[PDB]
DNA sequence: TTGTATTTATTGCAATTTTCGTGCCAATTTCTGG
DNA sequence: CCAGAAATTGGCACGAAAATTGCAATAAATACAA
């Protein structure tokens, strides 16, 4: 009884056009983004306590 | 389907209530023998050892 | 040399990182081998000696 | 017109530890002549 | 068949080269007040 394990890869490379082109695995990518919301609440006209932090 | 030679009459209780008395002779030619083709699958992947 | 960089950061980047190519998963690191020398005056990888033994 | 405060752009050096190939030789296994 | 000789193997050692890890604030560009 059991199952194999597996890894997730990195970068893949491929034959295309002859040639070997290399590119990232977009399934594994870390991304990151800015919260709008917050961000858009930098009201300068808000109390200096909260803009600054 | 096949064409078959039918009688219309009660046969000893051997048709009641829908049911259907069929010959030896049917069997025997093979009229109504079917042909089923059925797939499998064996999938050889890449681990990590 | 080739990309311009230093030895710590090339060590660094290829650490726990695999690569997927039409003959297996390979870690980053396995590319990296020593050498012997050779009759006509080149070099001949350790992994090849390993896989003609 | 300029000197100055604020914001992007910097992903290497230097010890230190680890791995490389290859020689020496004790212990072990294989070989051959009388 | 026997026993000495010869080939085989791997633990230890040597220097040399290669890989790993600690170090924590600045250079420069740009917009603003006299």
């Amino acid at each position: 009884t059991g199952e194999p394990e597996y890894v997730i890869p990195d970068v893949l490379v491929r034959k295309h056009n002859g040639h070997w082109t290399v590119e990232l695995n977009s399934d594994s990518i870390p991304r990151l983004q800015i919260n709008q919301h917050y961000a858009s609440m930098c009201n300068n006209a808000r109390n200096d306590g909260d803009s600054q932090f | 389907g096949q064409n078959m030679r039918v009688a219309f009459m009660p046969w000893n209780g051997y048709n009641f209530e829908d049911s259907i008395l069929v010959s030896e002779r049917v069997v025997q030619e093979d009229r109504f023998t079917t042909i089923h083709i059925q797939e499998l699958a064996c999938v050889s992947r890449d681990t990590k050892l | 040399q080739a990309v311009e960089m230093h030895e710590s950061t090339i060590s660094r980047v290829t650490t726990q990182k695999y690569l997927h190519s039409p003959r297996g998963i390979f870690e980053l690191k396995y590319f990296f081998s020593s050498h012997v020398n050779t009759e006509g005056g080149g070099e001949a990888s350790s992994t090849a000696i390993r896989a003609l033994v």
